[PDB]
């Protein structure tokens, strides 16, 4: 029915700043809240952002979530990238009854 | 001191009631209006505007643009009608979905006069005459010009002015007719026949279309509001 | 207030021809029955009082059905507080009535009808319930639990309705941003630019002026949970008042599909009928 | 003098017709500027007058036996028309009326009829399951305009959806029967009576002044009510030309230019 | 601590039925719903079900109607994901999730997604 | 500060007034008066620039 498109991929260097996006495609964006999940190489998924304004335990403040209601796009800004940020990031949602994952974005830090 | 007595009907909710109620947003700063062109103050103003009638509604013409146009030709037999309608503006399938019919379908009763306007969309070199008649009910529906010419009729001559208007006067036994299908308040019959025929010279199209319009006169009105059957919602 | 009378007419034989006209001009020939046939004098007493805009729109139409439950917050499917998006497009009747016109300007009246029922017969114990209906304009915090701080309603309007009483009712003024509500909007909210990094930056929904146009209504049950689940529904009825409209439009002819003007399913409204059949 | 003949002159442009039915003023209102008691913005407006209030001629389209119709939108159709377009793209806000003149001429042995309608807030339907999904580029053709279709064919593309309108001729492109379209300001070009149609459109909107790049006020739809036919020849076709002139134009919020992506 | 523990990699031959478990620690298991998520190699995660012992809602995948089933056991504080007939396309990594609670809404506002995950289980055939 | 108006009597027994008072400051709380009157539809039926009498030719 609908998808959560994401940018192709990003390759950066330590100390850089990036904004990973995720564009919703159905349902009122302002109703449900998008999320973010980090999967480091050979590791299980972890929760880093949800509700658009709540952050889970153990997440450094370097990661912050934000939204754009008009464009139906959610953003994740990382300031001062680190070599240990190497991972895949998925944007997750819960529309009214089920969860839909995104296409996944690969971030590379040299 | 509150010596009051409660009467029947208290604490009920009637959807058509006209009582007051508190304001949820007191002291709101309403935006002043402006003069937007095209204000409407009565629904009948919409019923007084000409709109095309889907006259054809044949098997392969319905739900296509061909339903709005009636074909005329110089080779058609002169002894048979061009079109036939029943004067039931709100129920007849042809008149149901016109602006007049759409407005009427929200009301149960109607009364007044109607206008039928026909437009000839042939070539400038085509010419002819046509007879359009209206027969109040109570007799055999007209089937030939010999019977149609007895009732109300207008003889239309095709010339520079390509449109002719027929007025269906208000003739009824009841003050108001019903918008549903009912024989007790049936409206009448409308028919069209060739008088003479369509004549064209050489190297001219021999068949052409004709369009029809319907609208209400200035003495038309409806009086009891109801719901419409033209819109549905599934589970 | 009454319609014009009918003037008596006699035989006509004249150089002036009102029957003929030309619809190409874009005008409707304003004929009367006296211009084509002989007529008698009739004093007219019928009136168009029922056809006015106020009379046409002076009805309450259901627009939503909100369901809430009263149960322990960790026992069953937890849906014990709802949040309805204010809009008249959830139904078809009132939407079609309103969409006869392009712009409108009116006050509105809301009426709430609440009904409840049991779901299990094990106990049959439950006391009278009280319902809270809080209006949350766009940008205000939205409750995320049935008993969080947001329900303090410090500045949000709120209605406390006790089950069994007369239906709740309130009135709202014209709260539009412009000088009249726009039933149809032929435009976008964002415009892509040549300098944008990617096309998705400027993307927007066609015919959608704004998101969160009017806000939401939050509904809950103030009472704590009884030993048995109790389910109830809230029905909302809207009656326009002091109505002005502009720019009439043709009415909808095919089933609605979404909040836009799209059409998918039927597209065949008219039925078959012979050309020369009465 | 007769309504058969007519002349129009705006700016440095003139139009003449010898078989015009009559002139239609939509809703009986002539274009006018914003009065002091209705002006929302406080900036000093710009009123080019002659530089922008003139007749611009759009590209000619060809009318055939199998053509279903054409539709334009305003002020979108005039976005590239010289100083009017420059002012539209250089200002945040804009307002103007229009004078639409449709041109179509044929011999006395031709037959047909065109229905010219001026539709305010002329929303159109999409071509896919997704609702309100048409893109900005595909909803603003420009002077090229668009076309109607005889039937609805849902877009089955899975990747790279077209995101285009799919108007249906008999539904007027917005889910309403075409027969009722005459409630809008309109004229009919019946080849046996007249060869042009003139409509004067005032500024119609819910606001005193509104953005022009984002919102289209009026929509012009031309549908053949009766199909063309000349000499029982299937190859016949005649052109249709549309001329539009802004009236009482004024723009309010100045800034750097806008460059929409098409 | 509030955590979910799954079994390590599991191997079964094609055409057989496989069953994996997800056990909770430090709290009552059936406080809230349990969701099962799949991830084929190199692809994004996908839904499999969101179940709860009150009705055992085995909400199957659209293309796997009946094959994938879920259940919960209060006694062992563990939930189980079951396949009826394995296929070559079921080779993926499976994670069990759960939200701490806070869900009270009929609609998206407070019908929440999980915030704690298991370490995952891998289904393959050694070669 | 009440307002008295005349009713349009339809059925007679065998010139009748009714009273109305507003109790709320906000105008949105008032009930509909339903005393409005219609207008001329010429803006829709005859939007022509040079309006011509019906008896005269349309062209
Ligand atoms: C408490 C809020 C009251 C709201 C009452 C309902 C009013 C609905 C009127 C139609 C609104 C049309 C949509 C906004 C205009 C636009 O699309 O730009």
């Amino acid at each position: 029915n609908f998808m959560l498109t994401q940018p192709h991929s990003v390759s950066e260097s330590p100390g850089k700043t990036v904004t990973i996006s995720c564009t919703r495609s159905s349902g009122s964006i302002a109703s449900s809240y998008v999320q973010w999940y980090q999967q480091r190489p050979g590791s299980s998924p972890t929760t880093v952002i949800y509700e658009d304004n709540q952050r889970p335990s153990g997440v450094p403040d370097r990661f912050s979530g934000s939204i754009d209601s008009s464009s139906n796009s959610a953003s994740l800004i990382i300031s001062g990238l680190k070599t240990e940020d190497e991972a895949d990031y998925y944007c997750q949602s819960y529309d009214s009854s089920n969860q839909v994952f995104g296409g996944g974005t690969k971030l590379t830090v040299l | 001191g509150l010596p009051v007595l409660n009467t029947p009907g208290s604490n009920q909710y009637l959807t058509s009631d006209n009582h007051q109620s508190p304001c949820a947003i007191p002291e709101f700063d309403v935006t002043p209006p402006i003069d937007i062109p095209g204000e409407v103050k009565n629904m009948m103003e919409l019923a007084e505007i000409d709109t095309m009638i889907p006259l054809n509604l044949e098997s392969t013409k319905r739900n296509t643009m061909d339903m709005y146009r009636v074909t005329l030709s110089d080779s058609a037999d002169l002894s048979q009608p061009i079109l036939c309608l029943s004067l039931s503006p709100a129920f007849d399938p042809r008149l149901s979905h016109t602006m007049l019919g759409e407005v009427l379908n929200y009301y149960t009763h109607w009364a007044g006069s109607l206008k039928f306007t026909f437009l000839f969309c042939g070539s400038m070199m085509a010419t002819g005459k046509i007879l359009v008649a209206y027969a109040p009910p109570g007799a055999q529906p007209p089937t030939s010009r010999k019977e149609a010419m007895l009732g109300t009729h207008v003889i239309w001559d095709l010339g520079l002015q390509s449109s002719c208007t027929m007025v269906v006067p208000w003739i009824s036994n009841v003050t108001y007719r019903q918008t549903t299908q009912d024989s007790f308040t049936e409206g009448g019959y409308i028919s069209m026949f060739y008088q003479t025929r369509i004549v064209v010279p050489l190297s001219t199209p021999k068949s052409m279309s004709m369009l029809g319009f319907v609208s209400a006169c200035n003495d038309f009105s409806v009086r009891l509001l109801r719901d419409t059957t033209h819109i549905s919602q599934s589970a | 207030d009454s319609l014009p009378d009918t003037k008596a007419s006699g035989p006509a034989h004249s150089k002036e021809v009102p029957a003929l006209t030309a619809v190409e001009t874009g005008a409707t020939n304003p004929l009367a029955p006296s211009d084509t046939v002989q007529t008698r004098h009739v004093v007219q007493r019928r009136s168009r009082s029922e056809s006015t805009i106020e009379s046409f729109f002076a009805r309450g139409a259901c627009v939503a059905i909100i369901e809430v439950d009263n149960e322990q917050p960790t026992t069953r499917a937890q849906k014990l507080f709802a949040m309805w998006r204010i809009t008249y497009k959830d139904t078809v009747q009132l939407r079609r009535k309103l969409e006869f016109f392009t712009y409108s300007r009116f006050d509105m009246e809301f009426t709430f009808v609440v009904t409840a029922n049991f779901t299990n017969a094990n106990n049959g114990h439950a006391l009278n319930q009280v319902y809270q209906i809080m209006y949350i304009p766009p940008g205000a915090p939205t409750p995320k639990s049935w008993d969080d701080y947001t329900w303090q309603t410090s500045s949000n309007p709120s209605i406390f309705y006790t089950y069994g009483a007369a239906p709740a009712r309130i009135s709202v003024p014209y709260v539009g941003l412009a000088n009249a509500y726009s039933h149809f909007y032929d435009g976008f909210a964002k415009v892509p630019l040549k300098t944008d990094a990617n096309d998705q930056i400027g993307d927007s929904l066609y015919s959608a002026m704004t998101v969160d146009d009017f806000g939401v209504l939050a509904v809950r049950v103030v009472n704590d949970h009884n030993p048995t689940k109790v389910t109830s529904k809230v029905r909302i009825y809207m009656k326009p008042k002091h109505v002005r409209v502009w720019c009439p439009r043709p009415p909808r002819a095919v089933p609605y599909y979404g909040p836009g003007v799209d059409y998918r399913n039927n597209l065949d409204p008219l039925s078959e009928k012979g050309l020369t059949t009465y | 003098y007769s309504d058969r003949v007519l002349q129009l002159t705006l700016g440095n442009s003139t139009i003449t017709t010898q078989e015009a039915a009559n002139s239609v003023v939509a809703y009986g209102r002539w274009p006018e500027f914003i009065r002091d008691d209705e002006a929302n913005p406080v900036d000093q407006p710009t009123e080019p007058d002659v530089a922008t209030c003139r007749f611009y001629t759009l590209d000619t389209v060809m009318w055939g036996k199998e053509s279903k119709g054409w539709w334009w939108k305003l002020p979108d159709a005039l976005r590239d028309m010289g100083l009017f377009g420059q002012n539209m793209y250089y200002h945040y806000l804009g307002r103007s009326g229009y004078t639409v003149h449709v041109q179509c001429n044929a011999s006395k042995f031709h037959q047909g009829a065109l229905g010219v309608f001026a539709i305010p807030e002329y929303c159109l339907a999409g071509d896919s399951d997704k609702q309100r999904y048409t893109s900005y580029a595909n909803a603003n053709p420009g002077e090229r305009g668009g076309k109607f279709y005889s039937q609805f064919n849902k877009d089955n593309a899975v990747t790279s959806p077209k995101r285009e309108f799919c108007p249906v001729d008999y539904l007027l492109g917005c889910g309403v029967l075409l027969g009722n379209a005459f409630v809008y300001p309109h004229q009919i070009i019946n080849l046996r009576t007249n060869n042009s149609a003139t409509i004067v459109l005032p500024y119609v909107n819910a606001l005193a002044i509104d953005s022009m790049v984002k919102h289209n006020n009026w929509g012009i739809a031309i549908l053949p009510l009766s199909p063309l036919d000349f000499a029982q020849d299937s190859s016949v076709e005649i052109p249709i030309t549309v001329t539009i002139a802004p009236m009482c134009s004024e723009f309010n919020g100045l800034r750097n230019v806008t460059a929409p992506k098409f | 601590e509030v955590q979910l523990v799954q079994s390590g990699a599991e191997v079964k031959k094609s055409g057989e039925s496989l069953k994996i478990s997800c056990k909770a620690s430090g709290y009552h298991f059936t406080s809230y719903w349990i969701g099962w998520v799949r991830q084929m190699p190199g692809k994004g995660l996908e839904w499999m079900g969101f179940i709860y012992p009150g009705d055992s809602d085995t909400r199957y995948g659209p293309s796997f109607q009946g094959q994938v089933s879920i259940s919960a056991d209060k006694s062992s504080s563990t939930a189980y994901l079951q396949w009826s007939r394995l296929k070559a396309s079921d080779t993926a990594m499976y994670f069990c999730a759960r939200h701490g609670g806070f869900a009270s809404s009929l609609y998206s506002s407070s019908f929440r997604p999980p915030d704690y995950w298991g370490q995952g289980t891998l289904v393959t055939v050694s070669s | 500060g009440a307002q008295v108006s005349s009713q349009k009597v339809g059925a007679h027994e065998n010139t009748i007034n009714y009273t109305t008072i507003n109790y709320y400051k906000d105008s949105a709380s008032n009930a509909a008066s339903k005393q409005d009157y219609s207008q001329d539809p010429s803006k829709f039926t005859e939007p022509l620039k040079d309006v011509l009498i019906k008896t005269a030719p349309a062209l």
